[PDB]
RNA sequence: GAGCUGUACGUAAGCGUUGAUCCAGAGAUUUCCGAAUGGGGGAACCCACUAUCUUUAGUCGGAUAGUAUCCUUACGUGAAUACAUAGCGUGAGGAAGGCAGACCCAGGGAACUGAAACAUCUAAGUACCUGGAGGAAGAGAAAGAAAAAUCGAUUUCCUGAGUAGCGGCGAGCGAAACGGAAAGAGCCCAAACCAAGAAGCUUGCUUCUUGGGGUUGUAGGACACUCUAUAUGGAGUUACAAAAGAAAGUUAUAAAUGAAGCGGUCUGGAAAGGCCCGCCAAAGACGGUAACAGCCCGGUAGUUGAAAUGGCUUUCCCUCCAGAGUGGAUCCUGAGUACGGCGGAACACGUGAAAUUCCGUCGGAAUCCGGGAGGACCAUCUCCCAAGGCUAAAUACUCCCUAGUGACCGAUAGUGAACCAGUACCGUGAGGGAAAGGUGAAAAGCACCCCGGAAGGGGAGUGAAACAGUUCCUGAAACCGUGUGCCU
RNA sequence: GGUAUGAGUAGCGAAAGAAGGGUGAGAAUCCCUUCCACCGAAUAUCUAAGGUUUCCUGAGGAAGGCUCGUCCGCUCAGGGUUAGUCGGGACCUAAGCCGAGGCCGAUAGGCGUAGGCGAUGGACAACAGGUAGAGAUUCCUGUACCAGUGCUAAUUGUUUAAC
RNA sequence: UAGGAAGAGUAGUACUGCCCGUACCGCAAACCGACACAGGUAGAUGAGGAGAGAAUCCUAAGGUGAGCGAGAGAACUCUCG
């Protein structure tokens, strides 16, 4: 499936800075290469994809109250869509 | 390291001095590397001497 | 759940496209914070389960 | 210079989880440990 | 448990002995009953939570549910719980 | 059958008598690593191939399935080499790894220690390693025990007995049978011989496969005759051949119902306590409830209950099945075996006068007119028939489950661990390895005011108590202070 | 396990600071300015290892910091790492390791052939600007290169056999 | 070369290019030394004057004032003239 690879979207100030220059930042399945990501967005939002970049964040250790565990490991895909391609909202 | 038609093979035992100090040692069987048939096809393997006498195949 | 046995093998497998097409979209609002009902979401991935079930038992 | 100059690879391949399982007494040591009930094999 | 929401129980152990109410709520896994007019106790609530003003609240406080027992409205007295059976469904009959 | 969305001190959004949460049975789903098995790898990662499908204008993508190795066994191909074998390929089956740090059997096998030293000996066939397992294992239907004249497979317990023995005759080691008990159960082959092939061609003789037959001692069988059976009966999956089913009952895995005091009064924060009256009891178990409850709650005795799955017991199904007598012409009755020498070991038994049992090595019988044993050995007598296999129960142990028990512990105890413990922490690693329980009946967890940046106080309030104030029952001693009666 | 004594004692871990201004409940110790001083084949700039969030921003000042603290590599929240071309893998092999069959061996295993794994070496295509709270040969701009792919167009080949 | 072969190259166009790492420290308060520890830590770069020089002294770029201070200016000790 394509929403199976596409978790949910990024909002940040990064993320959001860069919405008007046509790139999307999503949470994307830890499994899933950039160019099944570019074809999932293609199929989800009906947009035309230039690019995928890729990065994974290691999981962030966190305490609360003695107990210390790890944050999900995650996956940031930043889809840049094409000048004729139209806009992904959020 | 074993005769294929008996069992044959290395057991245990004592080696004892005259004043019975005993350490262990070991008994070899009498195993010959001779060709045989068990199986149709003749191959080299592992007999004792005593299996052999008598009748086998060589 | 008895109201899923009624429909066709093809036509359950178009409800669960339907569903997980909305499951999608609630995750979406979620992120964004324009969800409110938040309870939606369970009963969604539940109503999903049930679609696989239902099929699975089907063969 | 004291002992103990890390290298993540040595750590690995000389106490790591499949060094262990490619011998007999390696996998002694991980019976050992999961009995004990310890969080770390290898 | 042997009361349940909107049962009118008699309190029989306590400060509030002789005092009957209506059950408000029941706590099944605390095996307590919250009993309208039973057991006031003065919450010293500060003004951030719901109640923008805050104060000192007279509210009621959970009771344990072996201290209450149920009104037969024919009798209008305290009875132990017994179960028949009518056919479709069980119901508490009064002893 | 009314609440529910787990801890645990939340906020939010929701669900539920059109029966939720919850409990039990049965299904479905079950990422990656791990024997890990498509190849690789520094476990939880990387990289494929072959089909089929899908996507795109096509690369690029996606989905599903298959693809380890070995053994056994079919089949096909197939070298030196002519036949052929090896080899190679494909398809079936099967194995692999783990563990209850227990019990069991086997292979291998210490030392400290004791001997007041130490070498034989002991520790000890122990610890440990390795392999094999099974719910148990091992043993087991006499080539036995004996010699009260008889017993009748094995195992385990009591006894014999610290006896007989063994032993630098030291230290020590130490039986067995009889007797008494638990539990009991007996069986199948190999061989004569018969039939049917199959082959070798010894060319009508011989050895090979399948079936029948047949199982034992003053002998039994084959083989001759004879009587009855050919499912009449009998027996079974615990040996005695092996795989299937059903049905009924019963037990387990959820539950249901279930007697009797709101009794009066006293103290109290609260009554289950005191005093005074009742009552139930096949129920006075246990726990909870504001102090100690048969009668307040969950329950308890008793009596009911199962859609589903599993176990057990019966019955039926199904499956399987010859067993007495009479002779002794001949034939058969486990061979590199028994046994012996040499070297070791096991036997309580240390090579001894050393029987008995096993291992290596070499030598090597008899074979019914036969053979073994009775503690060197011979003779007599007695008892047995080895060199093939199977076999329940009485016995061992407990990672577990259910129900209980304790002149067992009660937080430095009891598990290392009452608490997120094999954690934290230490160590390259194997490995080592803690500390740490208690507010209250209920959060009623201290509104509000005051000093202070806060912390922390003082009031006020809650409460039975706050000198019970979120680590908060009690609160000893060391130790630290303030004050002062007597002294300096 | 707790608590003394030594004791307000030893120590406070190589070094140059100063004043003005600011912030704040509070300042030798935080911020800014100026002067002074120190390193400068380093005490500078990269980068491998190793560490693993320590990075940035906003709050904080119990504990930690040998003093202080408004500050911090500390506490709490949010954030932050972008590649056909850089380094590694979809390439290669060394030492070494594993190793189908195989050889050897009480068990376990040891050795070793084919074949594999294995960089510290071999091969291999991107540069300069810009931008900035936190990445940059990775983002953006410009200009490239490498390996492919389809789609147009001619061209040639289609069994002495282009390639 | 053995082999395999009807498709091959040339030009032009537009499109395609996966996984892992990338933060920050890195002669250090972030690594190895129990410590915000005078120790240890491979490699690249490493300016000027005078100089043979990467020596030396003073500086550049760049970095830094070192997580207790204020006085005092006895013995004594250390490190110096
Ligand atoms: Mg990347
Ligand atoms: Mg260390
Ligand atoms: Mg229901
Ligand atoms: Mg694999
Ligand atoms: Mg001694
Ligand atoms: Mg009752
Ligand atoms: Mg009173
Ligand atoms: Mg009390
Ligand atoms: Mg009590
Ligand atoms: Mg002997
Ligand atoms: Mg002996
Ligand atoms: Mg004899
Ligand atoms: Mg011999
Ligand atoms: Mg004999
Ligand atoms: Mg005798
Ligand atoms: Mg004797
Ligand atoms: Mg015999
Ligand atoms: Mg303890
Ligand atoms: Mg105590
Ligand atoms: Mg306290
Ligand atoms: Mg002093
Ligand atoms: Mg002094
Ligand atoms: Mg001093
Ligand atoms: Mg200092
Ligand atoms: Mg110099
Ligand atoms: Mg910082
Ligand atoms: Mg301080
Ligand atoms: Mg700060
Ligand atoms: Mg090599
Ligand atoms: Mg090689
Ligand atoms: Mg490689
Ligand atoms: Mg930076
Ligand atoms: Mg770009
Ligand atoms: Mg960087
Ligand atoms: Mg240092
Ligand atoms: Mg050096
Ligand atoms: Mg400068």
């Amino acid at each position: 499936d394509a929403r199976d690879i596409i978790k949910r979207p990024v909002v940040t100030e990064e993320s959001t800075s860069i919405l008007d220059d046509k790139k999307y930042t999503f949470e994307v399945d830890t499994r899933a290469t950039k160019t099944q990501v570019k074809y999932a967005v293609e199929e989800i939002f009906d947009v035309k994809v230039a690019k995928v970049n890729v990065m994974n964040y290691k999981g962030k250790l966190k305490r609360m109250g003695r107990y210390a565990g790890y944050t999900n490991k995650r996956r940031k895909a930043i889809v840049t869509v094409t000048a004729d391609s139209k806009e992904i909202q959020f | 390291k074993e005769c294929v038609i008996t069992g044959r093979k290395s057991r245990s035992g004592n080696k004892r001095s005259h004043a019975m100090n005993s350490s262990k040692r070991t008994w070899k069987a009498n195993l010959q590397k001779v060709r045989i048939l068990v199986n149709g096809k003749p191959k080299k393997v592992w007999v004792s001497a005593r299996a052999l006498k008598s009748g086998k195949v060589e | 759940a008895n109201d899923i046995r009624d429909l066709s093998t093809t036509e359950i497998q178009d409800q669960e496209k339907a569903l997980k097409e909305e499951l999608f979209n609630l995750r979406f609002q979620l992120a964004t914070g324009q969800l409110e009902n938040t309870a939606r979401i369970r009963e969604v991935r539940k109503a999903i389960a049930r679609m696989k079930t239902i099929v699975r038992e089907r063969e | 210079k004291r002992t103990y100059q890390p290298s993540k690879r040595k750590r690995k391949k000389v106490h790591g989880f499949r060094t262990r399982m490619s011998t007999k007494n390696g996998r002694r040591v991980l019976a050992s440990r999961r009995r004990k009930g310890r969080k770390v094999l290898s | 448990m042997h009361v349940k929401k909107g049962d009118k129980v008699k309190v029989i152990t306590g400060k509030d002995k002789g005092k009957s109410g209506k059950v408000l709520a029941a706590f099944p896994k605390k095996d307590r009953v919250l009993i309208e007019g039973i057991n006031m106790v003065k919450k010293h609530t500060k003004p951030s939570n719901v109640n923008p003003q805050g104060g000192i609240l007279n509210v009621e406080a959970p009771i344990h549910v072996s201290n209450v027992m149920l009104l037969d409205p024919k009798t209008g007295e305290p009875t132990r719980v017994g179960y028949e059976v009518k056919g479709d469904k069980k119901v508490r009959v009064a002893k």
